[PDB]
């Protein structure tokens, strides 16, 4: 319960959770086309966020 | 605006031409000139929240 | 209270301006006197809390600590004159100043009227501590330990920041005096049930609770002796002081929102006490001893009966002094032995006759021998806990039996048995080592003569 | 100096803190009111200036 | 002082500390004799109950 | 939009059908958006491969949506408690589990259960306590 | 650069934000934005290294399309109100465009991809200007129009930025990009309070400028674009190790230092306005930013990384000094907190 | 003995264009110190 | 916020109305802080430039301690005004719109039944 | 009237273009310009039917700034097919 | 001493006099401003 | 392997300075860093402090209350009043609800 | 018709009440 279960749950898990996020969020081609379309997606969603909450 | 260097300096390089009812060349009034006046002499001294 | 503080600040100029050879004595001699000025706050002929000025106050709960915070700076600077005597003359003056700022900040935190003044100063103490642990930490793992000490406290801290700004909007001032004389009764909603957790959780984290205490074993292990003394004696008690002043508000919810922690602490007290029973690193065992004896405190600052509170105030001041004494003597063995292992270094009394007497008295303070404030403290928390539910004696009864076993085992396998054959020969005891101890226990003997001063706000 | 000094000092500290507290709360209510009501000097957002409206007689008649 | 001036630094802090301390008292002087518990008429030749 | 809102209008634990449908849609919508960002950046190799990923993300998200909706609604009826935040937690608990499965990982199910459920529970509390999100400036 | 050209460009890079701020006719605000775009591109390619041309060509396309979108908003307004400037009546979509566009020039949230990459290919110096004297212009336009913008979007871009900035930063090891990521994050806080109390945006900016400007002139004193490079700071110049430590922890919100005030008052203002949902999540991941700040702390100060023998050679030679600005902006930044009430 | 100062290996991790290297990200290599790529004869 | 107030000086630092307010005492703790803040800037500079920390630039040390302080008096003089305007503005509104800020009268405890949650 | 919705959608169709590169930097720099024409046409159109002559300066200021803007854009383009022998965007992936 | 003699061999007598002299102008303006200020404040209000 | 120093041994400070007190290596600083620490530590803190703390008078009023009780118990018993009446705030003052 | 100008706060400035009322700043 000390060491592994109480270190794997609270202290270590939170360590693992975010690292995955950065890895997935920071693994970017670096190509402009990809990045830009993401700008396209954003414009679309924000257009909607306004639309549906008109 | 954010930094009113214009009012302070008294210069008016950017205000004289912001609405249709402003001085038109050769005193040729623009269209709608009958209302914008009526809609901005109304909202003068009354802030926007109450110009709305 | 600006004599306990301004003269303190001036210590920093003295550590820097003073000669490299004379820097140590100017600083230690002067803060001994700084402690003497601190003793003036104890003059409370009447009940009224002494509100020195708008921002600075001292009531029975803070006064017993401000004096301890001022007292340990001398001692901390005397226990770290050995290690840190191999430095470049500008690393020392940094360490000395770091120690000085801790009590400047800690003196103010314990002597602060506005709860957010507590928060800003509360969470500032991490900066000086993290530097002491990470910069001078001997082991490869202090970078890790520092991270654990910063994040566990920080993630708890931002919820308290939101909560205190929240009550300021709800009530209109975070002044502990007013908040007390004003009607702040939470309404047992689901949200309030969260507010309560927000305010208590940050305090519960630095007061190691069974669930979040892994930071303290890791931190004290690689921390230098001065950092380990500060963490055990003053740093952990910052969490207790906070729980006493913050639960003045959130009065109704803790009646039923405490069960989770109370049970976490009492079962935690048993398991933390027990793992002390087989832990090879001595500093490790003292740290878990600190978790268990602090798990008793969170179980008295939550039952909230007059006796609990001053049981808590008695134990916190007492255990603070005892723990340091244990951490200080652990270091003296570590410096000659060069290893934290408990199994090595057996038989020391045969070679260090007196340090062993200090070891024996420290252990008897660690376990509850009766003419000691340590026992009075536990006896009282035990009583109230019994009042909360007669069954509590079983769990607070397995802890007493275990606490006796590990406290004596530290004496039996470190200071008795046949001498280790030939570790690097163990040079005799310095007079500094022995005084650093005497300075810890002579006050423990004197306070036990008149326990009234450290009894808390309740009594 | 005495019990008198701290009792009277603590009451003075409470009056300053009580009065500061009442005012801080009233600010939040006044600031809620002027934002929505726009009837007070704060939160008076701007509209064009009539100092530019041209009231001259335009050659173009009827306007 | 042969570089012993350093000594005064800390002591001096105490003096300024007590001075600044008095300043606060001077500031928090309302209720000097209005504290119900201690409201008394000034005895002869006393212009301040507590200073 | 009058649609999604409906989820809230009828008391919780009642009309699970509509709840599950609505919850499934939201998840699916998020699936599409999520896949889109996942395809726009970190593109695929072939159009089909990416169409698949859209599908994968959409379904997984739709699933987490469904089980959340179903579990929370049912947990309510069975427990005969419509405003007990726990309901949602059980639901979020389940939702995470679906995510875990679709990712074929027990561990994810762990974090998923706790984190996801907690979040959903907070949504219930939020609605119960009238917490305001993205509030208009009222200073 | 023929010193004349240097003057013309620098004047434009400086007339660019200033026209924006001073004018009220939006058009004149747009060309202020346009001049900044034209002036910055020459400096960006000064080394003319292959990385640089990439940087400028991205910065330019991202900046140009956003500039065109801002103009479209002004053109549309002109039809919905004869005025050349946003008013209470403005169609909501008209304002939202301006938010997205201006949030691209400032590089906030889902449009945060260009900044980290241009911050990576430009010199440390032009990095500062690209991060701090080019944010003043767009923010001015937003701060002026705050009464009218949407509280929902801003918050979403705010929260997103905080997250993206934080998460991005954790992985990065190149300093230029760690700063680019921090700027995205701080920029997020700034835009969170804009709808509620613009005056605080101007504090959360200045403090960011008074924090980042010393931090970058520190990175370049030794011109280290790597943490490994900044880690050998202890050998190259030991004194800056102390303040580099505090400024970076100040950039994150830790309480004794000046950096807490912007986060503290933004949280106080958001709770005053009841966003205790949004504010809480922001503060929490704000704590992620300090983790990567402290990881750098570890490498540069709290632990001494191994150095190279050839470094002894650089010690011998007198180190060209850091300008005075470093000090005045390091102290006013690391410790002004005792003077917060006046600042706000 | 003496506070453990970081060895070469502790230092190594901080090299590489990304701290926490991904599946494909690790394949990348640190940017050239001169900021000028060797590129090609072109 | 406070901008848009009647009479606002469009680009002025501290309108003369701020004359009415008391001047900041030169030894105001804050200005004294700014002084120390300054001395430190000076000392820090010496350090970063590798000069004897305290015994060098004794002219600069003065420029610093005296630049920061100079700045203070004239800044604090203003910030003080800004805060003072805030009350003038705030208090006035409380009156001009009295009904909205009505002086309530609380009841004495003898009448107020406050709930008692027994600790037991 | 509708005339305006065609021009506005022209700008959005040009928007969709600049935001979706197709391996030709020149083409993009050419799409970008399609917007400026649409903005110039719309600004001129409304100014003309509002008889707002005080504003005609703008329709042209828009073009003058847009021309230089494009000049800068093309010099970057020439700089790129001097370093990579092509304007193709894929080449622009060093900053990853 | 120094092979490559230090550029800062001696003070910049100018840098002293504009640094010292500037500061003494600051004070004499600052202290003047305060007493002058006090006065106006005192008289502006009743006293 | 990189260049780095060979482990520094810890000196037997007790080999030279056989009167080492544990504070510093050179002897005079040693003596003057214990002659001032035992003194300021023990001689005028544990002694003068305990003297002052012992003489704090009637700390927290508990010396006053053992007399006030005695007069109250003297007064209440002789006048026949209950020694500790069962309601403190008088019932008359309280305005109960209906 | 025209609307009524917002009323005018009147009087003279007096040092702010109790000083900057920021968190714990006696000021
Ligand atoms: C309105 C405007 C909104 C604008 C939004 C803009 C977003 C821009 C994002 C940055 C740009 C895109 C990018 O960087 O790509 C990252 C990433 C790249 O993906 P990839 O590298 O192609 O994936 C390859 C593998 O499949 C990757 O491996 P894998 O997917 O098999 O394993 C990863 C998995 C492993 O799972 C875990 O171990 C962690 C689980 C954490 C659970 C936390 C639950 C919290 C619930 C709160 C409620 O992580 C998760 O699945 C997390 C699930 C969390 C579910 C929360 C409830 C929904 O793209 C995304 O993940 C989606 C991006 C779009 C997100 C939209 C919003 C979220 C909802 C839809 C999802
Ligand atoms: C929550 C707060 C927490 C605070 C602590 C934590 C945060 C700060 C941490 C700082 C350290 C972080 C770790 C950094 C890396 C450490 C390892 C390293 O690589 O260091 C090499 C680095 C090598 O530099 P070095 O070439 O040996 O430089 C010689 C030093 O300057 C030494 O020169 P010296 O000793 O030869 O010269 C004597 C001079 C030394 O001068 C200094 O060094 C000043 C440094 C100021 C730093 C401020 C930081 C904040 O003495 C003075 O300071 C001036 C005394 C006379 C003027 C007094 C003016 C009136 C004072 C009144 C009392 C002031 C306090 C109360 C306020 C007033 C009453 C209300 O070591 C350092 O020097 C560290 C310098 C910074 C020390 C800061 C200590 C602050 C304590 C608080
Ligand atoms: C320097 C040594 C003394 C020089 C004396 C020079 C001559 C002189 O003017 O003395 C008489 C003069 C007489 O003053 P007074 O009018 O009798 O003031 C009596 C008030 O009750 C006392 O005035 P007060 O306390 O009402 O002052 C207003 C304000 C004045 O503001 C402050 O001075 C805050 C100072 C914080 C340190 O106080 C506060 O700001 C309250 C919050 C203070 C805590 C703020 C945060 C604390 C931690 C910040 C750490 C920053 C560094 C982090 C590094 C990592 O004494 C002073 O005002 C200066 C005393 C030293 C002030 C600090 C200087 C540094
Ligand atoms: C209830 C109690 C909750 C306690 C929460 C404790 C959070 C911190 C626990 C320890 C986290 C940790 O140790 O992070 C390590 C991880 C990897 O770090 P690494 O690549 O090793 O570099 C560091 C220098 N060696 O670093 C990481 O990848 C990030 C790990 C989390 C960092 C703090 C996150 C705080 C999130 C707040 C929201
Ligand atoms: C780990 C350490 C412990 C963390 C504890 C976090 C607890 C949740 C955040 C703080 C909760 C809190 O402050 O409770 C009261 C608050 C306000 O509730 P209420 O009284 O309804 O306010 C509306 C007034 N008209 O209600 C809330 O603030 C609820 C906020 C819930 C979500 C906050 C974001 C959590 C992110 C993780």
């Amino acid at each position: 319960l000390d060491l592994i279960w109480l270190e794997k749950t609270i202290p270590k898990s939170t360590s693992t959770l975010h690292t995955n996020m950065t890895t997935l969020t920071t693994n970017q081609k670096g190509l402009i086309k990809l990045y830009f379309m993401s700008f396209l997606i954003n414009i679309i969603l924000i257009i909607i966020l306004y639309s549906i909450n008109l | 605006p954010f930094l009113d260097i214009q009012k302070k300096l008294g210069i008016s390089l950017d205000r004289h031409f912001m609405f249709l009812s402003a001085e038109q060349p050769y005193k040729n009034a623009a269209r709608c000139h009958a209302f914008e006046k009526e809609w901005i002499e109304c909202a003068h001294g009354i802030g926007g929240t109450r110009a709305k | 209270m600006l004599k306990i503080i301004l003269p303190s600040l001036m210590l920093l100029p003295l550590t820097w301006l003073s000669s490299p050879k004379k820097t140590w004595t100017n600083v230690t001699s002067y803060s001994f006197l700084i402690s003497l000025t601190s003793l003036t706050l104890l003059w409370q002929t009447d009940e009224n809390y002494k509100n020195f000025s708008n921002m600075f106050s001292s009531d029975p709960l803070s006064t017993p600590l401000i004096i301890l915070t001022a007292w340990l700076l001398p001692l901390m600077l005397m226990a770290s004159q050995n290690h840190l005597k191999k430095d470049n003359n500008v690393l020392q003056k940094l360490y000395i100043s770091m120690l000085i700022s801790l009590q400047i900040l800690l003196i103010m935190t314990f002597s602060a009227t506005e709860l957010i003044m507590f928060y800003i100063l509360f969470e500032a103490t991490l900066i000086p501590t993290l530097i002491i642990i990470t910069r001078w930490g001997n082991q490869t793992e202090r970078l890790n330990a520092g991270i654990y000490f910063l994040f566990y406290t920080l993630i708890g801290s931002i919820p308290l920041l939101i909560a205190l700004i929240l009550i300021q909007n709800h009530v209109g001032t975070l002044n502990l005096m007013i908040l007390s004389f004003t009607t702040h009764t939470l309404d047992a909603s689901w949200s309030n049930n969260l507010l309560w957790l927000a305010c208590m959780m940050a305090f519960l984290i630095k007061m190691p609770l069974y669930g979040v205490h892994l930071w303290l074993p890791k931190a004290h292990v690689e921390a230098p002796i001065a950092g380990s003394m500060i963490l055990a004696a003053i740093l952990l008690k910052l969490g207790s002081y906070g729980m006493i002043r913050i639960s003045i508000i959130l009065d109704p919810l803790t009646k039923y929102m405490a069960y989770p922690f109370i049970l976490l602490s009492l079962w935690g007290m048993i398991m933390t006490s027990s793992i002390c029973l087989r832990q090879t690193d001595l500093k490790s065992l003292i740290a878990y001893s600190s978790v268990s004896h602090m798990a008793l405190v969170i179980a008295s600052i939550m039952i909230q009966t007059p006796w609990s509170f001053m049981g808590a105030t008695m134990l916190m001041i007492a255990h603070g002094l005892t723990s340091s004494l244990l951490f200080c003597l652990a270091n003296s063995n570590y410096e000659r032995i060069h290893s934290r292992t408990m199994i090595m270094a057996r038989g020391l009394q045969m070679v260090f006759p007196l340090m062993a007497t200090w070891w024996l008295m420290a252990s008897l303070a660690n376990l509850a021998l009766p003419p000691s404030i340590n026992l009075m403290g536990e006896l009282f928390i035990t009583m109230s806990l019994f009042s909360w539910s007669n069954f509590t004696i079983i769990l607070m009864g397995i802890n007493i039996i275990i606490t006796g076993m590990y406290s004596m085992y530290m004496i039996i396998t470190t200071q008795r048995g046949k001498l280790t054959n030939h570790m690097i020969n163990l040079q005799p005891s310095h007079t500094r080592e022995l005084t650093l101890m005497a300075l810890h226990m002579i006050p423990l003997i004197l306070l036990t003569t008149s326990p009234k001063l450290i009894t808390g706000l309740t009594m | 100096d005495g019990p008198e000094k701290n009792y009277e000092k603590t009451l003075a500290i409470l009056q300053i803190e009580s009065e500061k507290a009442e005012l801080r709360l009233k600010e939040q209510e006044v600031r809620r009111l002027m934002r929505a009501r726009g009837d007070g000097p704060w939160y008076q957002f701007p509209t064009p200036e009539k100092e530019f409206i041209d009231h001259s007689p335009k050659a173009t008649p009827d306007n | 002082l042969r570089e012993h001036w350093v000594h005064i630094l800390v002591p001096a802090g105490f003096v300024f500390g007590c001075y600044l301390d008095r300043k606060d008292d001077e500031k928090l002087t309302a209720f000097r004799n209005k504290s119900m518990l201690f409201q008394r008429e000034l005895r002869p030749n006393e212009e301040v109950t507590w200073k | 939009k009058r649609f999604f809102e409906s989820y809230h209008e009828v008391p919780d634990g009642t009309q699970c059908h509509r709840k599950t449908y609505i919850t499934t849609a939201l998840g699916g919508i998020c699936g599409i958006i999520g896949s889109a960002y996942s395809v726009s950046l970190n593109p695929a190799d072939s159009t089909l491969e990416a169409v698949a990923r859209v599908g994968r993300y959409t379904f997984t998200a739709a699933a987490i949506g469904a089980m959340f909706g179903l579990t929370t609604c049912v947990s309510a009826q069975v427990r005969e408690k419509p405003d007990d935040p726990l309901n949602y937690f059980i639901g979020g608990c389940a939702g995470g589990l679906t995510l875990g499965a679709r990712t074929h990982s027990y561990g994810t199910a762990a974090m998923g259960c706790v984190y996801m459920g907690t979040a959903a529970a907070l949504f219930k509390i939020g609605k119960l306590e009238g917490w305001e999100l993205f509030p208009t400036p009222k200073v | 650069m023929n010193p004349i050209t240097l003057a013309i460009i620098y004047f434009t890079i400086f007339l660019g934000p200033v026209i924006t701020m001073s004018s009220t006719n939006l058009m004149l605000m747009w060309v202020g934005l346009e001049f900044s775009l034209l002036a910055i591109i020459p400096m960006l390619i000064n080394k003319k290294n292959p990385r640089s041309t990439e940087a400028a060509t991205k910065y330019f396309v991202t900046q140009a399309t956003a500039s065109m979108i801002i103009l479209l908003a002004i053109v549309l307004n002109y039809k919905q109100l004869g005025t050349w400037m946003f008013q209470q009546q403005t169609n909501g979509l008209i304002l939202n465009m301006t938010l997205m566009a201006l949030s691209m020039k400032l590089g906030l949230a889902p449009f945060h991809f260009w900044l980290p990459e241009v911050t990576q290919g430009i010199p440390l110096h032009m990095g500062l200007i690209l991060l701090t004297w080019q944010k003043i212009a767009p923010l001015s336009i937003l701060i002026q129009i705050y009464p009218l913008l949407n509280s929902t979007i801003i918050l979403m871009l705010a929260i997103t930025s905080i997250f993206m900035g934080a998460w991005g930063g954790l992985n990065q090891t190149q300093m230029r990009k760690i700063m680019a990521y921090s700027s995205i994050a701080h920029m997020g806080w700034m835009l969170a309070i804009l709808p509620y109390n613009p005056s605080l945006t101007l504090l959360n900016l200045m403090i960011y400028i008074i924090l980042t400007a010393p931090m970058f002139m520190a990175l370049m004193l030794n011109n280290s674009m790597t943490i490994n490079s900044i880690s050998l700071l202890w050998n190259k110049t030991p004194a800056m190790l102390t303040m580099i430590s505090l400024m970076l922890l100040s950039l994150g919100g830790l309480p004794p230092l000046t950096g807490f005030l912007p986060k503290w008052i933004i949280i106080t203002e958001l709770m005053k306005n009841n966003c205790l949902i949004m504010a809480t999540l922001m503060a929490m991941m704000a704590l992620l930013n300090l983790f990567f700040y402290t990881r750098l702390i570890y490498s540069t100060s709290l632990t001494m990384f191994p150095t190279n023998n050839n470094s002894k050679m650089m010690t011998h030679q007198t180190k060209t000094k850091p300008n005075l600005m470093f000090s005045t902006l390091a102290i006013m930044s690391t410790m002004t907190l005792p003077l917060a009430p006046q600042l706000i | 003995a003496r506070q453990w100062q970081p060895d070469i290996e502790w230092a190594e991790q901080f090299s590489g264009a990304v701290m926490y290297p991904s599946k494909e990200t690790a394949h990348w290599k640190p940017p050239p110190w001169n900021d000028v790529d060797i590129l090609k004869e072109k | 916020m406070m901008n848009g107030r009647p009479g606002h000086e469009p680009l002025k630092f501290l309108p003369d109305e701020a004359r009415s307010l008391p001047p900041p005492k030169l030894n105001d703790p804050r200005l004294v802080y700014m002084g120390l803040l300054g001395y430190c800037t000076g000392l820090m500079d010496n350090m970063l430039r590798m000069r004897p920390v305290m015994r060098a630039g004794l002219h600069r040390q003065l420029l610093f301690v005296t630049s920061f302080v100079f700045a203070g008096y004239f800044y604090l003089k203003r910030q003080n005004y800004l805060y003072a305007v805030k009350d003038h503005d705030m208090f006035g509104y409380i009156k001009l719109h009295p009904e909205d800020f009505p002086e309530k009268e609380k009841k004495t405890y003898a009448e107020i039944l406050e709930p008692f949650h027994p600790v037991r | 009237p509708s005339t305006f919705f065609n021009l506005t959608m022209a700008f959005s169709l040009s928007l969709l273009g600049t935001l979706m590169f197709r391996s030709h930097l020149m083409s993009t720099l050419l799409c970008l310009e399609g917007m400026v024409l649409s903005l110039f046409i719309m600004t001129s159109v409304t100014s003309l039917n509002s008889n707002s002559m005080s504003s005609m300066p703008i329709p042209i200021t828009i073009l003058v700034f847009a021309a230089c803007e494009a000049a800068v854009g093309l010099a970057l383009l020439v700089k790129v097919s001097n370093t990579y022998g092509t304007d193709y965007v894929q080449n622009l992936n060093l900053l990853q | 001493f120094y092979v490559r003699e230090p550029v800062n061999a001696k003070p910049n007598w100018l840098a002293v006099g504009l640094s010292v002299g500037a500061s003494v102008f600051m004070w004499i303006y600052l202290i003047q401003t305060h007493n002058e200020d006090v006065l106006e404040y005192k008289r502006r209000n009743g006293l | 392997q990189w260049q780095e120093d060979p482990e520094p041994e810890d000196e037997n400070v007790y080999a030279k300075n056989p009167d080492f007190h544990g504070y510093d290596s050179d002897p005079v600083v040693d003596v003057w860093n214990m002659r001032a620490v035992f003194f300021f530590g023990f001689s005028i803190v544990l002694v003068f402090g305990t003297t002052f703390v012992a003489y704090v008078p009637d700390y927290r009023m508990q010396e006053w209350a053992r007399r006030e009780a005695e007069r109250l118990v003297k007064y209440r018993e002789v006048n026949g009043l209950p020694i500790m009446e069962s309601n403190y705030f008088d019932p008359s003052k309280i305005q109960l609800p209906e | 018709a025209r609307p009524e100008p917002n009323p005018v706060i009147e009087g003279d400035l007096k040092p702010a009440k109790h000083g900057t009322r920021f968190f714990f700043w006696t000021v």
